């Protein structure tokens, strides 16, 4: 596989050089990205192979600039002739677009000319038959857990490697390799004329960082069985815990609200909040783009800009926007290396377990799953479908579904009571469960 | 028809009909029920205006072949981002390994049959000049800004695709399509006394960009849509808190048809029902909606975003009655699930591209009109919501819970529409909510050409539709 990957890497590097050279005579600047992803995706049904999918995807993207006019083109064909056509397409477009001085290649002084090795590449030679056996093991462990499990949506195993190369007309040309492997199962349980489905999974850059198939199956069944016989709450106001998985998404809404694109367009409810307290004064959000093997580690952003260790929130204070080249120029600032998103967020727990948070809350709603969109970028208004558990006397009483929770993110974030030690570790943003003092719950 | 696509996809890439025979033969060396070869090329453009200038433009090209081998429940799948004999051979040889056992090698002779055309074969990317395309956007910007002094920002985009497909299969299917699709999107920001809000409009379909300059009720369509985005932004700017709880909800005609897409649409896709994982599994012949409700999925509609002259397996699009006077009639199928359920293809076998597997997917999903006027429906509510527009939604087909979120909504008080209210997510159970439909309007319309549907990571263009209707009890996710 490493001979295959090194061969792909050389091909991609030449493709970037070729595109940049073809552009150089007819543009003031150009940026070129190429990627290749290869691997396998398999599923099982009742422990037998269902699907075997062989994946092989490639792509080349180019943006060129002339008189501050921009044009872009892309192709999945990396032959020299296809590259020539893609370059000419982008150049032709830039004859019709308008001069826009905030457009252009990222600032030379911010580029990752010598990009760090973040050890993202841990390939595995997994045959389809071996992949199938892993999926089957996870699914069978789920199906054997309890006699109320009566159907399946299957086991699934995925293993891929990727090569990405970026270059631009300031002389940057840097590339890196990565791997991702994952294993999941999803089953259906029934009780008293009600069906429920849930899943469990494990993910990592190295095969030896995964949970066992049998762990996945046990987790899948536990989650699925816990959903049985839900109640629809009556309409009320109560405290709400966002369980760790959805709590990561609660902090996730911050990304849109502090993105430079939203800020310069005045389309964020946090427009006037830079340097002000938006979160509790003990809460810090640490960004760590250079974690070795990190799930969202990156040696540079999508415009080739260096990434840095940053405290996005420090002691409840919003310290910075998330800027790209274009939005930074619009605001008179410099890129913070956030083209393409955020790069590993970490929020520490304040010392309580999940069980202790339930005791602290006493009576209230725990949300474990949210449905729908219902979050306004410009106002912060929040209205989402929810499922979870009702808590009374500090103990889970029954599952709940067919309800909504509503409020405003500005209020929700400012008034967080505590964050748990039960940290979710499979995601970009990693935190524990989050206690909110009050939300409007719509139901019966 | 087939000829033109076959020259572009096969002949231009050094392939003939007999190469198709040979590759399908390679698949049939194993013990399969079915195998297919799916050829595609597509060309996508987009242009974006913001801050009164043309900021961005893009041109995107894709091409490839996907090859499937199917045996009962099982699919092997491989593909390549090129159209060549070697790509075909490599793909077929990988995909057939789904089963180890030898097959009888029997395949039906390849034979194309006529289908009805549903949209032009003229390339929309080439049929209008770039200067005229960009003038559509400039017009949108000018009209929006002239509509109200509070308009501070307008983003307007034009997006077009031209797509050629050819499918050849072991059951003798040989079919081709030429698929145009265009979309105009408008978003506006309004400001008053330091408060800001946004509004949006747009649509399109399977035709050229000239559609945006044609007449809509006595005005130029793009002017009308520019004005609509401004109107929506101004409604939202004035909106007050929505009420929380269970109440009557009156849904407008058209895009509020998202109701159907979420509450029944996905639940009636044959893959979920074959597996027994949908709440509708085994329920054919039962009352799954009020007796006032007839719900169809219709791939035959001339020029529409959601239509399929052929689906991605070569099956001509069909008018499929799913629910008739409240009674479940059947499911949307692809070839695989049809065989496994002992049913027949319905024209719902769709894939995002050559690089993805087809499955049962919606086309244009709507409710047939009834006898009530929209005014009668509004007048019947003492206290509730009127919601003439929505964003998107979501459904859990197993537990039968679904949501959809309002983008324009109002209180109804004493049978009159009163105060505009803020965006709220509405939640219910699919079958139970459909059973609460007590009034069905005489004013059926489909959406303007905006639908995007997701399933298993695959995005597709869809349509939805309905008349004005009344749900007697639905949970509204307000704060007040
Ligand atoms: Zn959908």
């Amino acid at each position: 596989v490493i001979s295959q990957v090194e061969a792909q890497r050389k091909i991609l590097e030449e493709a970037v050089s070729t595109a940049l050279e073809l552009a150089s005579g007819k543009s003031d600047g150009a940026e070129v990205a190429v990627s290749k992803t290869t691997g396998i995706s398999v599923s099982t049904r009742y422990g037998e192979v269902e699907n075997v999918e062989f994946n092989s995807d490639g792509a080349l993207g180019i943006t060129v600039y002339h008189q501050n006019r921009k044009g872009s083109a892309s192709s999945t064909d990396l032959s020299p002739q296809a590259i020539a056509r893609t370059v000419q397409a982008a150049l032709d477009i830039a004859r019709y677009t308008s001069p826009d001085p905030c457009a252009g290649v990222a600032d030379k002084e911010l580029l990752a000319f010598d990009a760090p090795d973040l050890d993202l590449f841990h390939p595995a030679e997994v045959s389809p038959d071996e992949a199938i056996e892993l999926a089957a093991r996870a699914e069978q462990a789920a199906l054997q857990a309890d006699k109320r499990i009566t159907n399946t949506e299957g086991g699934s195993f995925n293993s891929h490697y990727g090569v990405k190369v970026f270059g631009n007309s300031h002389g940057m040309l840097q590339g890196y390799c990565s791997t991702r492997h994952s294993l999941s199962s999803c089953v259906i349980a029934e009780e008293n004329g009600d069906m429920e489905r849930d899943y469990a999974y494990t993910i990592g850059r190295a095969m030896s960082d995964l949970q066992t198939p049998e762990w996945v199956g046990a987790d899948c069944a536990r989650r699925t069985l816990s959903r049985l016989s839900p109640r629809k709450l009556s309409t009320m106001k109560a405290p709400v815990i966002f369980a760790n998985e959805v709590a990561t998404g609660l902090f996730g809404h911050l990304v849109g609200a502090i993105a430079g694109g939203s800020v310069y367009r005045k389309s964020t409810f946090l427009l006037d909040s830079l340097g002000k307290q938006i979160l509790p004064d003990w809460l810090t959000i640490e960004e760590h783009p250079h974690l070795l093997k990190g799930l969202a580690s990156t040696p540079f952003d999508s415009e080739g800009v260096r990434t840095e260790r940053r405290d996005i929130i420090k002691d409840g204070i919003l310290t910075q926007w998330l800027l790209t080249s274009y939005s930074a120029r619009k605001l008179g600032l410099k890129s913070t290396g956030h083209a393409g998103g955020i790069h590993n967020w970490r929020i520490a727990g304040q010392g309580l377990s999940f069980e202790q948070m339930l005791k602290e809350m006493g009576t209230g709603l725990v949300v474990t799953e949210l449905m729908g969109q219902g979050v306004s970028a410009i106002t912060g208004d929040y209205s989402r479908g929810a499922a979870g558990f009702w808590v009374e006397n500090g103990e889970i009483q029954y599952p709940v579904s067919e309800i909504t929770i509503a409020g405003n993110l500005k209020d929700m974030w400012r008034n967080i009571v505590t964050v748990g030690n039960d940290i979710e570790t499979r995601s970009n943003i990693q935190c524990g469960s989050v206690l909110l003092p009050e939300m409007k719950i719509a139901g019966q | 028809s087939l000829n033109l696509v076959s020259e572009q996809l096969l002949a231009a890439n050094g392939l003939k009909h007999q190469d198709l025979f040979a590759i399908l033969g390679q698949l049939a060396e194993r013990r399969l029920d079915y195998g297919d070869l799916y050829f595609q090329s597509s060309y996508h453009e987009s242009w974006v205006l913001e801050d009164r200038i043309i900021k961005d433009g893009s041109y995107n090209i894709d091409q490839g072949v996907g090859v499937r081998a199917i045996s009962g429940e099982k699919t092997g799948f491989a593909y390549a981002d090129q159209i060549s004999l070697l790509a075909l051979e490599q793909s077929a040889q990988a995909a057939r390994t789904i089963v180890r056992d030898s097959g009888d090698g029997k395949v039906q002779t390849l034979g194309a049959v006529e289908h009805s055309p549903l949209y032009t074969s003229v390339d929309p990317l080439q049929s209008m000049s770039r200067e005229e395309k960009l003038d559509i956007l400039r017009r949108v910007d000018k009209v929006a800004r002239e509509a109200d002094k509070r308009v501070q920002e307008v983003t307007a985009s034009l997006s077009g695709v031209y797509e050629l497909i050819l499918v050849a299969a072991t059951d003798g299917t040989l079919a081709a399509d030429v698929r145009p699709l265009v979309r105009l999107s408008v978003s506006v920001l309004v400001e008053e006394d330091g408060k800001r809000e946004r509004g949006a409009s747009g649509g399109g379909g399977r035709f050229g960009y000239e559609f945006f300059l044609a007449d809509l009720d006595g005005e130029v369509r793009a002017d009308a849509w520019a004005k609509e985005a401004v109107r929506m932004a101004l409604v939202n700017l004035s909106a007050v808190a929505a009420p929380a709880g269970t109440m009557p909800v009156v849904l407008g005609a058209g895009w509020p048809g998202v109701l159907l897409h979420e509450a029944v649409g996905h639940g009636l896709e044959g893959d979920f029902n074959r597996r027994g994982t949908s709440v509708f599994s085994g329920q054919v012949g039962e009352l799954v909606a009020s007796e006032l409700c007839t719900v169809v999925d219709d791939g035959t509609m001339v020029d529409r975003r959601g239509s399929v002259a052929i689906d991605d397996e070569g099956t001509p699009g069909q008018y499929n009655v799913l629910i008739e006077n409240g009674i479940l009639k059947g499911y949307m199928q692809d070839k695989l699930n049809a065989r496994l359920m002992g049913m027949t293809p319905t024209g719902n076998g769709r894939r995002e591209s050559y690089a993805h597997l087809p499955m049962p997917r919606m086309t244009n999903t709507y409710m047939l009109p009834g006898k009530s006027t929209p005014q009668e429906i509004i007048e019947s509510v003492e206290y509730g919501i009127y919601a003439p527009n929505f964003g998107g939604g979501q459904v859990d087909i197993t537990s039968d819970k679904f949501v959809f979120s309002t983008s324009e909504a109002y209180l109804i008080e004493n049978g009159k529409v009163t105060k505009p209210v803020k965006g709220a997510t509405l939640i219910g159970s699919g079958i139970e909510t459909m059973q609460q439909i007590s009034m069905v309007g005489n004013d059926l319309k489909l959406d303007n050409g905006v639908g995007v549907c997701g399933k298993e990571g695959q995005s597709l263009p869809v349509g939805v539709g309905q008349p004005t209707l009344k749900v007697d009890n639905l949970t509204v996710g307000g704060t007040a």
